[PDB]
């Protein structure tokens, strides 16, 4: 969120 | 010339797979001729692939000195710094590479990737297009660009884009090169299930290749439970023990395991982030092991095997922070995919995927490399009852009876209502209603003036938009709020007299067909708005343009900023109905919306990711919200928006069943998980290879 953070699921690097 | 032949020999032994001899030979080349740019650049690449990044850096530094026009070395060194998490350094290197050779397609793509990974999608999009200008045939850049376009809902030439993606993957699989579409993204594009599984398998193979060079023998696995005093040793491996959706789902599970029959080991792949989520899992697991401190996958796998793990649980799959090499080493006799990754690992080292009959019907077992292992209701779970107990009950203020215009929630809400004279109780538990009098005016005045909180009869009444200013830990879901919180349509600019259809997912889950479905629904329900999130903000103007092209005025769609965790879940109470994305459902997001008591309409597809919401709804006991095709999805959505008595009945069902069904019951979930674990174990103990556990 603006001013903070909202972690989400995301892909690993490749 | 002798240095030349030495470098040649090194290359050969390298291709053979003998990396140690290759290194020995590159070094011999350097010994003979120290200023050999190619030997340095080759040895650097090799070291980089071995995960010896600091060492690779030394040689990249040599190469760039010797050959100052060596753009390739700058670019490659950039890749190494990126892997070392030196983001500025890597960018500096890509920038130099493009300055040295402006025609260098790869370097633009790598620079685009830094912009992407940093969230700056438009600059990412700009650099990928430049790459593709330079090199039209460039799978990595095309596919990475496609994902950027997905994130911001840019659907220019979408159908041809989707066809090209499929064609690119077909060609790469055929020519045995690592596909440019990431397995975690493969559900977004119309690839066959065969292709999606094959992409996953290619990633699994990457892990196997990495661990094969450790030349470790297979591990001897326990054959019974005698050394563990009759207890099954279960290891949960995750990079997400901390502030992350994964912990928001399962943080209560380790401490709910029955210690008489299970011994729980949590293997963290991430350092401690200081949050209560990490505190909780560290406090409640029988054992907590910080593998972030053990970078070597060989030493880390040794650690897991030494602990005597019977069932090792992969909570990452192909997501950030994963170390699937640990599973490729097979330190445990049974390894299962669970919860974190919504697709197949495609990998031989994974035995099971924990799922259910709604998510993964036996008919589609072919989509998975793993054997199916069914939980009896849904495999999905969430920690909402523990994190957000203040949302178990609600009261409303009648400001003219609506249940979602002006809402109160709090641990002490009953006591507050009891201090109030003229409260009416509408039967559904029950919904108390506060009349539009003095107390109710003071509340709306707070909201209108942007005031943070007020006091009424000694009770703390908080503006729901201001939680970070009142208690930041309550805002993120690390603590239960200790004040009474007010949530209202006016806080978000939502119409007081219309039906609100919401969807709080990241925008990448929406596609043209989905938005068209939504547009059709809005057109059929005059007094209605669609409520979406700036997730990210740069997606907003793309959605709006497509909506306008569909004949929807700007005011049919309302955007809100992404909010802190607690506010996000709490404001779901303001919606009438959630319209789930068919391409990739709400998963965590679906649980969030249901905890608010908001009916979600879904159309399950064929992939795991497209069927999760229907599984949640089925467990919940709301079969009527599951559509078999687009027309039924629209008809269901429109009936909820227009038959107000039906709407009331359905919302009432959701509201009651989030408690009375198994959906949010973490104790029941843990116990069913335990039953499944024992099935897996008895099967293996009797000397059988994994088979479907579909009771
Ligand atoms: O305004 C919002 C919208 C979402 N979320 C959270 O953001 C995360 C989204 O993660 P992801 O995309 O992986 O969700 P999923 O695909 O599982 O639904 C979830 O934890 C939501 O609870 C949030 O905190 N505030």
């Amino acid at each position: 969120y603006p001013g903070g953070s909202t972690p989400v699921s995301s892909a690993n690097m490749m | 010339t002798h240095a030349d032949s030495l470098n040649n020999l090194a290359n050969i032994k390298r291709e053979q797979g003998n990396i140690e001899e290759a290194v020995r030979l590159y070094r011999k080349a350097l010994e003979v001729f120290p200023e050999f740019a190619a030997a340095h650049s080759n040895l650097a690449s090799v070291l980089q692939q071995q995960g010896k990044l600091q060492e690779a850096l030394m040689h990249y530094k040599e190469a760039i000195r010797i050959s100052p026009t060596f753009a390739d070395a700058y670019s490659n060194m950039g890749n190494t710094l990126k892997e070392m998490q030196d983001v500025q350094g890597a960018l500096q290197c890509y920038t130099r590479a493009i300055q040295i050779n402006p025609a260098f397609a790869d370097a633009h793509s790598n620079l685009a990737s830094i912009h992407k990974d940093s969230g700056n999608i438009p600059e990412a999009i700009a650099s990928y297009r430049t790459a593709l200008k330079l090199k039209p045939d460039f799978p990595d850049a095309y596919c990475n660009l496609a994902h950027c376009l997905q994130i911001v809902c840019d659907w220019t030439d979408y159908d041809e884009r989707m066809k090209k993606l499929v064609s690119i993957v077909a060609d790469q699989l055929e020519k045995n090169r690592l596909p440019s579409v990431h397995p975690h993204h493969s559900m977004l594009y119309p690839l066959s299930h065969g292709f999606r599984k094959a992409i996953a398998e290619r990633h699994g193979n990457l892990c196997l290749d990495k661990i094969n060079v450790l030349h470790k023998p297979p591990y001897e696995h326990p054959k019974d439970l005698k050394l563990s005093d009759g207890r099954l040793r279960v290891g949960y491996v995750s990079s997400d023990f901390g502030n992350h959706p994964t912990s928001h789902l399962m943080q209560s599970i380790p401490g709910m395991h029955n210690p008489d029959k299970f011994e729980v080991f949590c293997y963290a792949l991430s350092p401690d982030d200081g949050t209560n989520f990490r505190v909780k899992v560290m406090a409640e697991a029988n054992h907590f092991i910080d593998l972030s401190q053990i970078p070597c996958n060989g030493k880390a796998a040794d650690r897991i095997h030494q602990d005597g793990i019977h069932i090792l649980v992969n909570m990452n799959g192909y997501t950030k922070g994963a170390r699937n090499e640990l599973f490729a080493l097979r330190p445990a006799p049974i390894q299962a995919m669970w919860l974190g990754y919504p697709g197949t690992s495609g990998a031989l080292f994974m035995d099971y995927i924990i799922t259910d009959q709604e998510t993964s019907p036996a008919e589609v077992a072919e989509q998975y490399s793993e054997k199916l292992a069914y939980m009896p209701h849904t495999f999905f779970i969430g920690d909402h009852a523990n994190m957000f107990p203040h949302l178990k009950k609600k009261a409303v203020i009648d400001f003219k009876i609506y249940d979602n215009r002006i809402v109160l929630n709090g641990i002490d809400l009953k006591a507050f209502l009891d201090s109030l004279p003229d409260v009416k109780i509408v039967k559904m538990l029950n919904m108390p209603v506060i009349p539009m009098n003095t107390i109710a005016e003071a509340v709306i005045e707070m909201i209108n003036r942007g005031q943070i909180q007020i006091t009424i009869n000694g009770f703390s009444i908080s503006n729901g938009l201001a939680t970070t200013q009142i208690n930041n830990k309550a805002a993120t879901g690390e603590e239960v709020p200790r004040t009474i919180i007010v949530t209202t349509r006016s806080q978000y600019g939502l119409p007081e007299d219309a039906i609100v259809y919401c969807n709080f997912n990241q925008l990448y889950k929406i596609d043209p067909s989905t938005l068209q479905m939504w547009a059709n629904i809005l057109k059929r329900v005059p007094n209605s708005v669609l409520w979406l999130l700036r997730f990210p903000a740069v997606g907003e103007p793309n959605i709006q343009q497509y909506a306008q092209n569909m004949g929807l005025p700007q005011n049919r769609i309302i955007f809100s900023p992404v909010a802190p965790k607690e506010e996000h879940v709490r404001r779901g109470q303001l919606a009438d109905v959630c319209l789930d994305t068919p391409l990739c459902n709400g998963h965590t997001t679906g649980m969030d919306v249901l905890w608010a008591g908001t009916p979600m309409v879904t159309m399950p597809g064929e992939t795991l990711a497209s069927r999760v919401a229907a599984s949640q709804l089925t467990c919940l006991g709301c079969l009527e919200l599951i559509a078999k095709n687009r027309q039924e999805y629209e008809d269901i959505a429109v009936k909820l928006g227009t038959d107000l008595e039906y709407l009331k009945k359905v919302r009432g069902k959701v509201w009651k069943q989030r408690i009375s069904s198994p959906l949010f019951n973490t104790k029941q979930y843990t116990m069913e998980l335990e039953r499944l674990y024992l099935q897996m174990w008895e099967h293996y103990a009797a000397g059988n290879k994994p088979d479907h556990m579909i009771k």
